[PDB]
């Protein structure tokens, strides 16, 4: 099975694969490479989004504004909850019309995931080899290139804290949506969430 | 980063880099760092010096910055960020614009740019349009490369400092409480 | 471990007494597992829990007299002369909730197999040793002492010694959870313990309650 | 090993107690780095509170008792008769500022690869010695004179006198510590060492806040005093 | 092997998207077995729903709570008011056919399809034999795919009613 | 045999590999009953017919408009150029370019064995090339030309509203540009 090669076990759950439910052993290869790719993309979403959180909750906005009329503060002035909805509307149009072409790409790239492909390798370079499409060749992930100085083994091991960093965003930024909204729901959040 | 110039006498014979960024950095990651560097610099330069030519009594510019509103060069006043706010919004378009368009440029028409291979900071067209270090050595030119790294690195503090002035009043000493 | 020794543990522990399991838990196979892990479970839970009720029992001493630190804010919010039990439930559930949560990851820290089998022992289901805590070496990050013997008493200590020691833990904590559940039922049932009567202040609410706000129906937040 | 030598010194410094290490802290994995670097980094503190307090004690009698250097200077904002307490904070902001900043500065040279290699030394948690102060051969600009033994008055020592000197560097500073934390304790919880009854003021401030009161913020400097 | 069983019909014919008895076709049996049972409790519920919705029996549901029949609205709403002991015969009599009457599985804990039978072959002697083998293929063929298409819908009123409380959404 | 667009049928013998744009796609098996040359020259003429549709009607609706004509939607902007006077004048054009290139491509395609592919008038005034993959991408854009201008007549229609032909704008494409509260909510 190609469930006992990949990276994700650790040392917390006795180096041992955590699946209670046995889901991993009763799918085939194919949906866990899907599986795998699901879990580092969310991963990677949450580990944006709690940060992103933090810095609504601290209110630390950038100097400048956001439209001609509104302020990075004004948007902020009341959480991270109600920010999407006073972020103007071509803006969030814009985030995510970007965030559909970068999505399309990786789907689009020839040597899927499931289909002989690496699993959460989505390619560095989209939007390349695009007919009728010219964009800088601004490496998505790593554009700074830091993979260069890093040896096969420093790459896994840093995988292995990508996985787990993913997963602890993954609780982390749904912890905070659920303070603000149930109020006693997580502890240690303050009425800013 | 041992082989990249910059480690001058002024911190031992060598690099300076408590973080180790230079030792995350790649060698493209590392020219990365020195064209980021060598922008700062010379931009930093430039803002420097027209901060300090424009603050220090040095003469404005004759006639009007813009006949059609007013705007005169002198009306501007002898101030950082006042001259700057007081410029009309169409010439603050056209400096960025004009920055931008040459920005572009120096990305794109370099050939091996300078994150492929190339030299970092290498902007052919505006460079030397007099050809005035067309034929120095090439330890010259290095050692002249250090100096303008130097510089640069002194302006680039310089001009916070002259903008922490403004935004924090007595910030710097020897330096004005207002600006 | 064997039945065969859990008795022979027990008549170490009180010759007299011998191996006094009326109810069979010890021979009951726990989820399944075998008598030898069902052993093991029972013998950390009765090493565990004694020695929360031997720490509890000077905790209640302490609280009851107000024996408190001096350079804390929770600590001068209390109130002063409030009974043992009270003085847990007029804190900030937040406190609570982080000591419970510090016993969480240390009892994840214990269970863990790789840590424990780096520094060579294994679980106390799996053969290992009821009542071990291993240190803090594969910790993420370094940190300044282990829990057990954080300086370095007994680390030069005879296998002799640490039976005669476990054996004394096992005795004193079978006593001190007899003795913590003494101020406990004296505390909330006057005339329970016919010795305390007079000793221990009286109390209303439910020890077995942490968190004043229901956490399961409204908790509190800070 | 580097256990074997501190337990060694420990009988140089007390033979009668020996090696009291009650906490184990010369066993402990400090930074996970291994007991040879965990002990130099232990005794390279030892040295350099002692060292810092030695100098203290010795300060606070300067101070307290009244020791100033005449003419212009943060000498001239101190009130006099103020408290030794109290001379830390009336001297100037920008003087509280660069004295720590100096002493930044010492502590960076201290532990700086280059200086230490440019004296043929290695840092004190990597085989080093615990407690060298390097020579200044490597500032950029020339120094007239180093840090310890300015004057060179110790160029030629028995290494045999270095070592029972370095033995009564960490005495003498364990007992400067004592007495200058008693200095420091006797002013806020009055009663606590005995002899200083009487003697130590008491002071309402936090020791541990260097910057509070922050102290005035004059300017001293007269000819050229463009910035104020 | 597991390609051509009965459910490897229609447009899709084989369809395992996340690998299931690709990965264990032993277990196939028993999934089969679930999703007969599911399907056939979900042909019940969506007829249930779609009758409930114009017919109603009569008399009390329960007269010493004075609930009517009629009283009851076609929902969860029904379930929720059914009374304590009406509940709990329900409970008892769907255990009583899970447990003894159609029994899915034959032992253990974790339940095998019993031996000398079919995946989900619960019915006793008395029950409608086919002896056609292209008329029993064909029908129990129906029998799955009704009973997925069941289960889908069952899902898609349960969810509606949730919603809003009633299982026809508005259009 | 089986279809790739339908793998639960047998692909017609009319369809073959070789016609641009194939994919296997008859289910009713029209190719059959109907010429396949026939068919491809009303398919490539309702493709061309409707991306010209789609650009002029967007063009229209965003604000681009010929000097003199009537500032009006593309809803209105036939009954606008009716009453105006200038709209038969455009059926003069597609009256000559039918009646003098469809019907006698048509009658060709149907009667002479010996004719150009359906849809295949020689026009490339630039050059730029009849390949394959032009061909293919010429009925791909062309179909998908087809059903948006379907949905498009349909939406602005139904709605009367600006060019994203929905009730509520951009909105009902990008739903998170509505509230996204109560998606936080429910997480
Ligand atoms: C939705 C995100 C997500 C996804 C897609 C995965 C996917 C995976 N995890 Mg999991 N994982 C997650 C979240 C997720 N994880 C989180 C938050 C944690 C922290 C607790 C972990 C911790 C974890 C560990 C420690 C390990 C895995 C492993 C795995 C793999 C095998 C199990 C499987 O088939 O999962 C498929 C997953 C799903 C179908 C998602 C579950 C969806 C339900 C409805 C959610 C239930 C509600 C909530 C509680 C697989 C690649 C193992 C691995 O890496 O093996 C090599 C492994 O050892 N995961
Ligand atoms: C009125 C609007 C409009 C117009 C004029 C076109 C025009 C074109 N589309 Mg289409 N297209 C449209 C809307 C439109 N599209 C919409 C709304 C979609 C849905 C997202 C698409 C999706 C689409 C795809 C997926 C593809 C096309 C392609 C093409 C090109 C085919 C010929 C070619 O390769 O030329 C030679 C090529 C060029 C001159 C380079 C492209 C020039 C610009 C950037 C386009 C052509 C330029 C094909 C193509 O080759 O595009 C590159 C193609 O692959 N289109
Ligand atoms: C943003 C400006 C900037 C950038 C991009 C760099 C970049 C570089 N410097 Mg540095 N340098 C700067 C400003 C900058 N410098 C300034 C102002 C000084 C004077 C104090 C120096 C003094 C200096 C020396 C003496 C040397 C270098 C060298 C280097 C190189 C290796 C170290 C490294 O990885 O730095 C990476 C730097 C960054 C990623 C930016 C730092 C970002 C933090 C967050 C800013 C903190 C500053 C704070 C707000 C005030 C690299 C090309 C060495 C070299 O060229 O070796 C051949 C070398 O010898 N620099
Ligand atoms: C109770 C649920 C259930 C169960 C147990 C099964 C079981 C089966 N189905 Mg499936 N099926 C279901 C629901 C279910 N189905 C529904 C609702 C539909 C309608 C779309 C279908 C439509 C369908 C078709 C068209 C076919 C099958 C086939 C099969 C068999 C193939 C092996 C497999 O992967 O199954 C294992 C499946 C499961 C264990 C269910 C996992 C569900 C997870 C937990 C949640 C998925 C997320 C969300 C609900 C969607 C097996 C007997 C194939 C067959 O018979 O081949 C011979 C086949 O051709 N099924
Ligand atoms: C301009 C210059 C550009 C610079 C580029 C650098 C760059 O961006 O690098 C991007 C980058 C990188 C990089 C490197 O390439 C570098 C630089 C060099 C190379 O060697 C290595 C790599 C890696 C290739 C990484 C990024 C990682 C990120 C973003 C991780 C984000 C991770 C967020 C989390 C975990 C959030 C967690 C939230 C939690 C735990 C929430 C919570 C709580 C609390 C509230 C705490 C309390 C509560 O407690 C109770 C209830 O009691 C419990 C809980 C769970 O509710
Ligand atoms: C005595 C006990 C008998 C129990 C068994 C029984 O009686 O079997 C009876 C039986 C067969 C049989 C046999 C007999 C020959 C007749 C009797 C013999 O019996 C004996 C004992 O010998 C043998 C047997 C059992 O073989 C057949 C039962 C068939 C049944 C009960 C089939 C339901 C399909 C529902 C579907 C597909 C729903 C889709 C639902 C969907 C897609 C939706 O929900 C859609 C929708 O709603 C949504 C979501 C919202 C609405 O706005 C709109 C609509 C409406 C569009
Ligand atoms: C009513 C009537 O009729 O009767 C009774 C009823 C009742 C309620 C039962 C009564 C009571 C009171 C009782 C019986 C109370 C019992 C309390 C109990 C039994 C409390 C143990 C604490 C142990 C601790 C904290 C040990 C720490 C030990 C630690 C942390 C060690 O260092 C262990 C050590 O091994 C190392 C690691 C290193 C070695 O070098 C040796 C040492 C030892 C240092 C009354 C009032 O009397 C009357
Ligand atoms: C910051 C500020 O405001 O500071 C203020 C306050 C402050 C600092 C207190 C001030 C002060 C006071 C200061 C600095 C006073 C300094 C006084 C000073 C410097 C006094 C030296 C006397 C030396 C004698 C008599 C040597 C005789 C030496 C003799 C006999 C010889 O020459 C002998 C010999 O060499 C020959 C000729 C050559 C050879 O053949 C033989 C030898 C070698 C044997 C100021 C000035 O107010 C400034
Ligand atoms: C608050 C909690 C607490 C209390 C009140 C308490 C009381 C007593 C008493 C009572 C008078 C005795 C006499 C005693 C003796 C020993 N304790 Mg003990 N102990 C507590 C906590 C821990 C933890 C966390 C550990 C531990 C251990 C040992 C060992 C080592 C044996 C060995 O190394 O073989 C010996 C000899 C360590 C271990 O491994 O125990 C198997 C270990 O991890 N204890 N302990
Ligand atoms: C001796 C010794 C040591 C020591 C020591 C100690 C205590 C050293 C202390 C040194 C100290 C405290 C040194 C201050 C310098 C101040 C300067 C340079 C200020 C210049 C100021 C200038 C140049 C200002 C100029 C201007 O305003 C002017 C005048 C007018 C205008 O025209 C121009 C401007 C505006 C710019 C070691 C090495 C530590 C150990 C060793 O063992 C023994
Ligand atoms: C809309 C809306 C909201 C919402 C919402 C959401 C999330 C809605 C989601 C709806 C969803 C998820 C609706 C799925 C339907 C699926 C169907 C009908 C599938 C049937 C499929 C069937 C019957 C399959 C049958 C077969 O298997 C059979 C039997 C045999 C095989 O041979 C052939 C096939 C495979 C075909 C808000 C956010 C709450 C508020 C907002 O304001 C408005």
């Amino acid at each position: 099975a190609l469930v006992d090669s990949m990276e994700g076990v650790g040392e917390e759950t006795g180096g041992q694969i955590w699946d209670p439910l046995g889901i991993s052993e009763a799918v085939s290869d194919e949906a866990v490479m899907w599986f795998r790719a699901s879990e580092l993309k969310h991963g990677r979403v949450a580990m944006l989004a709690s940060v992103g959180y933090l810095v609504g909750a601290a209110k630390i906005s950038f100097p400048g504004e956001l439209a001609k009329g509104v302020t990075f503060a004004s948007v902020a002035a009341n959480g991270p909850y109600q920010a999407w909805d006073a972020v103007p509307q071509a803006g969030k149009l814009q985030i995510l019309s970007i965030i559909l072409a970068l999505e399309w790409a990786t789907e689009a790239k020839k040597p899927h995931y499931m289909r002989g492909g690496v699993p959460g390798k989505i390619e560095q370079l989209p939007f390349d080899g695009i007919q009728g499409l010219w964009a800088p060749k601004i490496k998505f992930w790593d554009p700074l290139n830091f993979t260069g100085a890093l040896s096969a083994e420093q790459k896994a091991r840093k995988r292995k804290a990508e996985l787990k960093n993913g997963r602890l965003a993954m609780i982390g930024i749904i912890s905070f949506i659920t303070g603000h909204n149930l109020p006693g729901s997580v502890p240690a959040l303050d009425s800013s969430f | 980063v041992s082989d990249m110039e910059g480690t001058g006498p002024e911190t031992g014979g060598k690099v300076f880099d408590p973080m180790g960024l230079s030792k995350i950095a790649s060698a493209e990651t590392l020219a990365w760092y020195r064209a980021a560097e060598l922008k700062h610099s010379r931009v930093a330069m430039a803002a420097v010096t027209g901060w300090a030519w424009v603050s220090s009594g040095g003469p404005l510019f004759p006639g009007y910055l813009s006949v059609e509103q007013g705007v005169t060069f002198e009306s501007l006043g002898r101030d950082g960020y006042a001259a700057w706010a007081a410029v009309p919004e169409a010439g603050k378009f056209q400096i960025l614009g004009v920055i931008g368009i040459l920005e572009i440029l120096s990305e794109s028409a370099v050939k091996p740019h300078y994150m492929a291979g190339g030299t970092p900071g290498k902007v052919p067209l505006l460079w030397d349009p007099l050809g005035f270090t067309a034929k120095l050595s090439p330890e010259t030119l290095a050692r002249k490369r250090l100096a303008e790294l130097k510089n640069g690195r002194l302006a680039m503090i310089g001009v916070m400092s002259l903008v922490s002035a403004h935004f924090i009043p007595n910030s710097v000493p020897l330096l004005p409480g207002s600006v | 471990e064997t039945k065969a020794d859990l008795e022979a543990l027990a008549k170490d522990l009180n010759p007299a007494v011998g191996f006094w399991d009326p109810l069979a838990l010890s021979d009951y196979s726990f989820w399944g597992t075998s008598q030898e892990a069902t052993i093991g479970f029972l013998r950390e839970a009765e090493i565990k829990h004694g020695r929360i009720a031997m720490a509890g029992f000077v905790g209640y001493i302490v609280h009851s007299n107000d024996i408190r630190w001096t350079f804390d804010k929770v600590a001068a919010s209390v109130p002063t002369g409030l009974p043992a039990p009270a003085v847990w439930d007029a804190i900030p559930d937040i406190a609570k909730w982080q000591i419970i949560l510090f016993v969480g990851v240390m009892e994840s820290w214990r269970e863990n197999k790789v840590v424990l089998e780096a520094e060579g022992q294994k679980h106390y289901m799996s053969g290992g040793k009821p009542g071990y805590f291993p240190s803090f070496d594969l910790l993420p990050h370094p940190v300044p002492f282990p829990l057990f013997d954080p300086f370095g008493i007994s680390k030069r200590a005879t296998e002799e010694k640490k039976a005669k020691g476990r054996l004394a833990e096992i005795n004193n904590g079978r006593l001190a959870m007899i003795g913590l559940f003494g101020f406990l039922s004296e505390a909330t049932v006057p005339g329970s313990v016919p010795f305390l009567k007079g000793v221990v202040p009286a109390y209303t609410g439910e020890v077995m309650a942490p968190f004043t706000q229901n956490i399961f129906t409204a908790p509190t937040a800070l | 090993s580097a256990k074997a030598d501190l337990e060694a010194f420990a009988k140089e410094c007390n033979p009668v107690v020996g090696y009291w290490d009650p906490l184990g802290l010369a066993d402990l994995p400090l930074w996970g780095q291994d007991q040879d670097a965990v002990i130099g980094w232990l005794r390279h503190s030892e040295i350099k509170h002692g060292r810092i307090a030695m100098a203290g004690f010795v300060g606070y009698i300067a101070h307290a008792n009244g020791f100033r250097f005449g003419g212009i200077g943060p000498q001239n904002v101190v009130p006099e008769g103020a408290s030794a307490p109290e001379v830390w904070d009336s001297i100037p902001f920008l003087a509280k500022l660069q004295i720590i900043g100096a002493i930044g500065v010492l502590e960076h040279i201290s532990e700086d690869k280059n200086f230490l290699a440019a004296d043929g030394m290695k840092h004190y948690m990597r085989g080093g010695k615990p407690g060298y102060f390097p020579t200044f051969s490597a500032n950029v600009h020339p120094m007239p004179l180093n840090l310890f033994d300015p004057f060179k008055w110790s160029k030629n020592a028995s290494p045999e006198k270095k070592a029972k000197g370095l033995v009564t560097e960490t005495n003498n500073g364990r007992l400067a510590m004592l007495g200058l934390f008693g200095f420091l304790s006797e002013s806020k919880i009055p009663g606590s060492v005995p002899a200083l009854s009487g003697i130590i003021p008491s002071y309402d401030g936090d020791y541990m806040q260097p910057f509070l009161p922050t102290g005035p913020d004059t300017s001293l400097w007269t000819i050229g005093n463009l910035w104020a | 092997g597991v390609e051509t069983e009965l459910g490897a019909t229609g447009p899709l014919g084989y369809w395992d998207p996340f690998g299931f008895s690709v990965r264990n076709p032993e277990r196939f049996n028993r999934y089969r077995a679930v999703e007969l049972k599911h399907g056939r409790i979900a042909m019940a519920a969506t007829t249930g729903y779609m009758v409930q919705s114009f017919l109603r029996w009569p008399g009390y549901l329960s007269t010493s709570a004075n609930i009517k029949f009629a009283d009851l609205p076609n929902g969860i709403a029904a379930f929720k008011a059914i009374p304590p002991a009406g509940l709990f015969q329900i409970l008892l009599f769907i255990g009583a056919m899970e447990a003894f009457t159609w029994r899915y599985y034959e032992g253990p804990w974790p339940g095998k399809v019993p031996e000398g039978k079919a995946p989900g072959d619960v019915a006793g002697d008395l029950w409608v034999r086919y002896t056609d083998p292209e008329e029993k293929a064909f029908k129990l063929n129906a029998e799955i795919n009704n009973g997925r298409a069941a289960m889908m819908g069952s899902l898609g009123m349960l969810m509606h009613d949730h919603i809003l409380g009633t299982w026809v959404p508005p259009g | 045999a089986k279809s790739k667009a339908i793998p639960f049928l047998d692909a017609p013998p009319a369809l073959d590999g070789t016609m641009a744009g194939d994919k296997g796609f008859d289910p009713l098996l029209l190719s059959n009953v109907v010429p396949i040359q026939w068919a491809r020259e009303a398919e490539l003429k309702h493709a061309r017919i409707c991306m010209l549709a789609v650009v002029g009607w967007v063009t229209v609706d965003l604000g681009f408009t010929v000097p003199y004509a009537p500032q009006v939607s593309s809803l209105a902007a036939h009954d606008a150029a009716v009453d105006k006077g200038v709209f038969l004048g455009l059926l003069i054009p597609i009256a000559l370019v039918e009646v003098l290139a469809g019907i006698p491509k048509c009658f060709q395609i149907m009667n002479e064995p010996d004719a150009s592919p359906g849809g295949d008038y020689k026009f490339d005034p630039l050059g730029i090339g009849a390949s394959a993959e032009m061909q293919e991408k010429e009925i791909s854009n062309g179909r998908l030309a087809m059903l948006a201008f379907s949905g498009i007549v349909t939406q602005a229609a139904l709605t009367q509203g600006p060019f994203p032909y929905t009730y509520n704008g951009v909105e009902d494409l990008v739903p998170p540009m509505q509230s996204v509260q109560g998606a936080l909510s429910i997480l």
